RNA sequence: AUAAAUAAUAAAUGAAAAUGAAAGUAUUCCACCUGAAGAGUACGUUAGCAAUAAUGAAACUCAAAACAAUAGACGGUUACAG
RNA sequence: UUUUAUAUAUAUAUAAUAAGGAAAAGUAUUUAUAAGAA
């Protein structure tokens, strides 16, 4: 549980610092792009 | 005592009398007043920031601000009970004034506590005047104390030659001990030579001492031998 | 004392005063609206200058009492319209009354 | 700012001190600061404290507690004996090294009040000074303890007790006698432990 | 950076676009820099409702967002604007509150508000002198302690000096101020002047002359009094700093480069008053003389009729069609009123100053000579261009051709120049004045400039037009007229008590309660 | 909504001003944040500040109900020549006793005439009405047509 | 005046916070069953000395009473 | 440092004594009061083994009746001095 | 503040650096009305 929570936080950390790769992940998944890349964040974990 | 309206508002009623015809000449100081308005506010003000230590009073951190656990090891997801209370009261106290200098001065007087016989002078002089550098202990226009051990060792610390409090205090009380024992040479020698240069001194310390000690006894003698007196019989 | 009259004929609003024991309810009056209070009451507005002037007196009707809180209440349970919009930082033309037929 | 300068002044100087000013106890170092004002500032009551001394404190020196109270008195004592002796201490010349090279609390070797060296001796017009003589008083009649200027010694006598001593009994304190101090030591709660030989 | 150059040429497009883009692309909002740039932009525009809001969310949003003494200063700037002095005061009380400390430009920021808030008694709200005193005792706080000063500070303090010498009617203050100003600068740009000085006179001139300055000064003429008492002389204070300023100026005119004030301390009579308002007002329309606009002959006359008769007739050719011609002229009339005369001194409101000292000092024959000759109807101008238009492609010509060349002296007579011209006709209570002035103004709302006006603005100018004229036929005793305005136009034009109060004294002090009925129904049925 | 809400906030005005603070703290919700928006803008509160229960918000937070509970609104009163300008705020519609009034009735209140025994509006006085979950005043609710809920008095 | 109060927490955000809850009260429970563990240890630890079987009890009654053991007597 | 208890207070309130985080500023709910005496009495009703408890008037009489505090007198009221 | 530097393990400690300055004249109907005394 704590792996999952800290994981999870730190890459969502990571790609709202670089914002490009931000859309990137979401381009590649395929503030409404925040609750976006949480969803597919935690989708991947 | 509630808020005085009348000391400050003199102005306005001696305008109201002159005004009315009450009153025929202008006193002496109304122009005076006038141009020189009187502070009409009695307000208790905020604090937010302690001068001392520059902590930030009125501050709060959110539960967003914490995305990692605490020492416990548990997130921080709700605000706790003390999180939820006003304190209006921190921000209207006056802020208490703390200093690092008076915990190292606590330490140098317990364990040098005959230094705190040496007597001290409260009595400020001109505190703007003072033009000292730390890079060494001694000063003109000031003592060599216990201070000047504390003020080393903050200098040390504030330009990092040495890192730990401790490391700064020990050297600033070497160099201490050094001049101490260097002013307690020049005492000893300045003593030897007058008197080996013919000076005469009419009392010294032990025999002062002496003295005073012998009026106190010849004063308990008396109490005593008239105390036992009268508890025989 | 000097104290503030609205139009140097009445008080500026209505005063709702208490003076140990005594309850003052004093309303401001159209002009040409005599002086309706008590006695005590319209004797102080005669010296003092005011002109319109209706009110009533609650609980304890002592004359000595009622004269005090009448001054008093003039002294502090009034304010000018100028020193409202002072304080406030609006001119008098923002804190007027504004007419409704 | 104001904070710097406050931590700075000389009334921030003076360490935290909260001790009882009247103490019945053993006493083997001081405990409070000795504050001394000049006699010009002494004339206006001035001690650089927060308010004036009473006009009737005619020394020099005090030792204090609290700036204010509650009671809005100055907590403060009209002594400055210490200073005397340690500075009688320089009189006798006996020496007592620390001062040679996480916070400890421990006395430092002497914690001030002596900072002199062993090996010297004293010069005088009659000679080389071998041995140091000094007055002080034998208390009671007991090993026998002797007053020696502000310090209690325990003397190193020399075959029998004087007959001075037997005749006068309990009122010994009253006449002075010369000692030679044998060797001074500091123990480690501070005391000073003397001893000493009446001549 | 870029708010600042959005701010300075006033595009509210890029300060959008510049906005939204950092939001969008850049995650960044404004701080309490940029919000206070945002404040400075809607006080550019006139939006003093955007800025306040602005400023309340400036406090709302955060401590770091608070605003600090240059927004509060700005804020002092917008209620100069507005003349909304006890908003100035509350300001200076919360800075005082709020622990903001002070600054040079907040001491004369509360000078300039309480100066401008004391030109009249319905602004003012009848404490025009108070308030003038209050503003002279906020430079003297300034005077007291050093706080921050800013290289332009010192040159505002000037103004809002003479702001408080303005509004008080205070000509031995106002010119004094002036000479100094005037003095001071074309010394100092003459010692720190690379290009020799007698080649450069025009640009060296041109640069002395602020126009706002002369504006002050003439509005202190407008404003005599012969009776008026100087407010700043009460004080002790006051009066020292009036003898000071004084003496210097006497000792500086006793004492190159001359000014054309009269060689007397004070001005006593309205004759000297207009003697010196013309001298100062030729002086600078000629850059201090580097221009020989104002001084005529007739041999200039007549050459210049003949060059600029070859100019036009040659010119009437070439357009395509009278409205090409026409735009050739307008460029034409418009270079060549800048080229002879300084375009920053010679505008509306200057002129408006100008024009308005004699109806103050009720000398009609020097308004009507002013109003001739340094203004020109639009429609006489037209008539005119259509006149030569007639003239050229198929005594009266020569005068005709002497009007355009007489241009370069005048400004087309606005609005609000022909409601100062009523204001004329009900001061001097001239029939003939305010017939001709209602001709030209009907003339005028059919030329072209009028109408490129928005709807709303030409309903309020006529509206205060007739506003005037009810005004002018209840001074004149004809209630009957006044009644047929009011009644005429009451659904184009909001009626309210306010314009009708003379009207209504009037009718009750004769007790017509008919028409006094009538008159109270029509502004009062709302 | 709660009106007790805003009687309490009321009565802690009322209590700041007496011991003349230059900074107090009320709950934040949408009705404490208009009725204090209302004051300030008649200039009866010289600033609004978001801030926690322990102060003013040193940078710009934004509300979620993680935070919800520990957010208030910072008003700071002002005190002018040696007065409170605020100096009482009470309610007109009692939680136990609420009134709302049509849009005539709130005129004639405003023109001097007792309605439902609230006293008519005095001069320098503001009463604010809640219509349609807006608060405003009781010119602008007339301006508006609107009949509404009436509150409060702000002297 | 006009605008929401407050964001509203998404659906992702809050699975997140129930995840940082539940593992908070699970951590809680894990000490509190270890602390349990360590206290049986503890107590196995000592046991030996505890009599539940009659020849302990005869042993230490002998030790303690017929053997002249040190008594806790107060001097 | 955070809380609560206690004591003295500021403001505020009060007829004052005084209250003092409530007798203050406000909100909500409940119970109770409308001059003294007649009177918590009579009669009736309910419950109890009973004593009684609850509910509870009216006529008649009067300009009275009471609370706080003030200054006196008085006390088989205290202490201090002479 | 912001940004960057050096050093250390995306982050941390020290040092430097701060973009918010605008000037101009003129533009009533107020409402309903509560008094105590011995
Ligand atoms: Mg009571
Ligand atoms: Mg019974």
């Amino acid at each position: 549980q704590r792996s999952l929570i800290d994981r999870i936080q730190t890459r969502l950390s990571e790609l709202l610092s670089n914002d490009l790769k931000c859309d990137q992940f979401l381009k590649d998944h395929g503030n409404i792009k925040k609750n976006l890349l949480r969803k597919h964040v935690m989708m991947d974990m | 005592m509630k808020i005085q309206t009348n000391a400050v508002n003199v102005l306005q009623r001696t305008s109201a009398y002159l005004k009315s015809g009450l009153l025929k000449e202008t006193p002496a100081w109304y122009n005076v007043v006038a141009s020189i308005p009187p502070s009409t506010k009695f307000t208790r003000e905020p604090r937010f920031k302690n001068p001392s230590n520059g902590h930030i009073i009125g501050k709060l951190v959110d539960v967003t601000e914490q995305p990692h656990a605490n020492n416990k090891g548990l997130y921080k997801t709700r605000p706790n009970s003390s999180d939820k209370r006003v304190g209006v009261k921190r921000l209207y106290r006056p802020p208490k004034l703390t200093y690092v200098e008076d915990r190292l001065r606590s330490l140098f007087y317990k364990q040098h506590p005959w230094e705190l016989s040496r007597p001290k002078i409260l009595v400020e002089n001109e505190i703007g005047d003072e033009n000292y550098d730390w890079s060494h202990m001694l000063q003109i226009g000031r003592p060599l104390d216990g201070e000047s051990v504390i003020q080393r060792t903050m200098y040390l610390i504030k330009t990092k030659q040495y890192g730990d409090m401790v490391e700064a205090y020990d050297h600033a009380r070497y160099e201490f001990y050094a001049l101490r024992m260097q002013e307690e040479t020049e005492q000893q020698v300045a003593l030897e030579e007058a008197e080996m240069f013919g000076s005469l001194f009419g009392v010294s310390a032990i025999e002062h001492g002496i003295q005073k000690e012998q009026e106190v006894l010849d004063v308990w003698e008396k109490k005593v031998v008239e105390e036992t007196e009268l508890m025989a019989a | 004392k000097e104290i503030p009259r609205y139009e140097n004929r009445t008080i500026y609003g209505d005063i709702d005063f208490r003076y140990h024991g005594v309850k003052l309810h004093l309303r401001s009056a159209k002009p040409g609206f005599g002086l309706r209070v008590n006695h005590v009451i319209f004797e102080i507005c005669e010296c003092a200058g005011i002109k319109d002037l209706s009110g009533k007196v609650y609980k304890s009707r002592n004359d000595m009492n009622i004269a005090k809180g009448t001054i008093e209440a003039f002294t502090k349970a009034q304010k000018t319209l100028d020193e409202v919009a002072l304080g406030r930082g609006k001119k008098l033309v923002d804190v007027r009354k504004v007419y409704y037929s | 700012t104001l904070a710097e300068l406050l931590g700075r002044s000389r009334i921030a100087q003076v360490a935290n001190n909260h001790k009882p000013l009247t103490y019945t106890g053993k006493k083997f170092h001081p405990t409070h600061q000795i504050i001394e004002t000049k006699p010009s500032t002494l004339y206006r009551q001035e001690w650089g404290l927060k308010s004036a001394i009473p006009s009737k404190i005619k020394s020099r020196y005090l030792v204090y507690n609290d700036l204010d109270t509650l009671e809005r008195i100055t907590t403060f004592e009209p002594r400055g004996g210490t200073q005397w002796n340690r500075l009688r201490f320089q009189e006798m010349g006996v020496p007592i090294n620390p001062f040679f090279k996480k916070f400890n609390t421990e006395i430092i070797g002497t914690g001030g009040l002596s900072y002199s060296l062993p090996g010297k001796l004293k010069n005088s017009p009659n000679g080389v000074i071998q041995r140091t003589v000094v007055p002080g008083r034998i208390l009671n009649v007991v090993k026998w303890l002797a007053a020696i200027g502000g310090f209690v010694a325990d003397v190193v006598f020399f075959q029998s007790p004087p007959s001075s001593f037997n005749s006068m009994g309990d009122f010994i304190r009253m006449k002075t006698f010369l000692f030679e101090i044998l060797e001074a030591s500091m123990e480690k709660n501070g005391s000073v432990s003397m001893h000493a030989r009446l001549l | 950076n870029c708010l600042k150059y959005s701010t300075k040429c006033s595009s509210f497009h890029d300060m959008d676009y510049f906005i939204t883009k950092f939001r969008d692309d850049y995650g960044i909002t404004p701080n309490k820099q940029n919000l206070t740039t945002v404040i400075q932009f809607y006080s550019r525009k006139e939006m003093t409702k955007q800025a306040w809001n602005t400023f309340d969310t400036m406090k709302f949003l955060s401590t770091k967002h608070f605003p600090d003494i240059c927004t509060y200063n700005t804020m002092l700037r917008i209620c100069e604007k507005e003349r909304n002095f006890p908003k100035a005061l509350d300001l200076f009380q919360e800075i005082q509150d709020h622990n903001i400390k002070p600054t040079t430009n907040t001491y004369i920021m509360m000078a300039r508000v309480l100066a401008s808030s004391s030109s009249n008694a319905v602004v003012s709200e009848g404490k025009s002198d108070s308030l003038r005193l209050l503003g002279w005792k906020y430079l003297h706080e300034l005077e007291d302690k050093n706080l921050y000063r800013h290289k332009k500070d010192d040159l505002n303090l000037f103004l809002a000096m003479m702001a408080l010498a303005a509004f008080d009617g205070d000509i031995e203050l106002s010119r004094a101020l002036y000479y100094l100003f005037i003095a001071k600068k074309y010394k100092t740009l003459c010692a720190n002047w690379k290009g020799n000085i007698l080649v450069d006179q025009d640009t060296i001139w041109k640069s002395t002359l602020m126009p706002e300055m002369l504006n002050y000064l003439m509005l202190a003429y407008a404003r005599f009094d012969p009776r008026n008492l100087p407010v700043l002389s009460g004080y002790e204070k006051g009066i020292e700093l009036r003898r000071k300023f004084l003496r210097e100026f006497d000792s500086s005119m006793r004492l190159k480069f001359k000014l054309p004030f009269l060689p007397i301390s004070d001005l006593n009579s309205e004759a000297q008053v207009l003697a010196e308002s013309n001298a100062i007002w030729s002086f600078n329309m000629e850059n201090g003389g580097t221009r020989n606009t104002l001084t005529s002959s007739n041999e200039a006359a007549l050459e210049d009729i003949k060059k600029y008769r070859q100019l036009l007739d040659s010119f009437a050719q070439e357009a395509e069609d009278f409205n090409e011609f026409k735009f050739k002229v307008m460029y034409e009339v418009t270079k060549m009123q800048r080229e002879s005369i300084n375009v920053n001194v010679f505008n509306k409101i200057s002129l408006h100053t100008y024009l308005s000292i004699p109806i103050n000092l009720k000398q009609q024959k020097e308004f009507l000579r002013r109003l001739t000759f340094f203004t020109f109807q639009q429609h006489e101008f037209e008539a005119v261009i259509k006149r030569l238009y007639e003239g050229y492609r198929n005594n009266l010509i020569m005068h005709d051709i002497w009007y355009i060349t007489c241009l370069r002296h005048k400004i087309m007579m606005d609005t609000t120049l022909y409601e100062l011209v009523m204001k004329a006709a009900i001061e001097f209570q001239n029939e003939d004045l305010a017939k001709k002035v209602w001709n030209d103004r009907g003339k005028f709302r059919t030329t072209v400039p009028f109408l490129k006006m928005d709807q709303r603005i030409r309903i309020a100018k006529d509206q205060k037009f007739a506003h005037l004229m009810v005004e002018f036929f209840t001074k004149q005793g004809k209630y009957s007229d006044a009644i047929a305005i009011i009644l005429s136009s009451k659904n184009r034009f909001n009626w309210t008590y306010s314009m009708v109060r003379n009207l209504h004294k009037a009718l009750e002090e004769i007790e017509d309660r008919n028409s006094v009925e009538i008159l109270l129904d029509v502004v009062n049925k709302k | 909504m709660s009106l007790v809400k805003l009687a309490n906030t009321c009565a802690h005005l009322q209590n700041c001003s007496k011991v003349r603070v230059a900074l107090t703290s009320i709950p934040y919700t949408k009705l404490q944040l208009q009725f204090a928006y209302n004051l300030y803008q008649q200039g009866f509160l010289s600033s609004l500040q978001k801030g926690s229960t322990m102060g003013p918000d040193k940078d710009f937070v934004e509300v979620t109900p993680d935070n919800i509970s520990t957010r208030r609104l910072w008003v700071g009163l002002k005190y002018r020549d040696n007065k409170p300008v605020l100096s009482s705020c009470k309610l007109i519609s009692k939680p136990n006793s609420r009134i709302h009034l049509p849009m005539e009735d709130m005129k004639k209140l405003c023109s001097g005439v007792t309605i439902r025994n609230i006293k008519p509006l005095q001069p320098g006085e503001l009463i604010l009405v809640r219509a349609h979950n807006n608060i405003m005043d009781i010119n602008e609710a007339i301006s508006k047509k609107l009949d509404g809920e009436v509150l409060c008095r702000v002297k | 005046m006009s605008q929401p109060l407050l964001r509203n927490r998404s659906p992702e955000e809050s699975e997140l916070l129930k995840l940082k809850r539940n593992y908070n009260r699970s951590l809680l429970n894990f000490q509190a069953h270890k602390k349990k563990l360590n206290e049986l240890l503890n107590l196995y630890h000592v046991a030996n000395e505890f009599i539940v079987t009659e020849s302990q009890l005869l042993k230490k009654i002998d030790k303690v009473f017929n053997d002249e053991t040190e008594e806790f007597t107060d001097a």
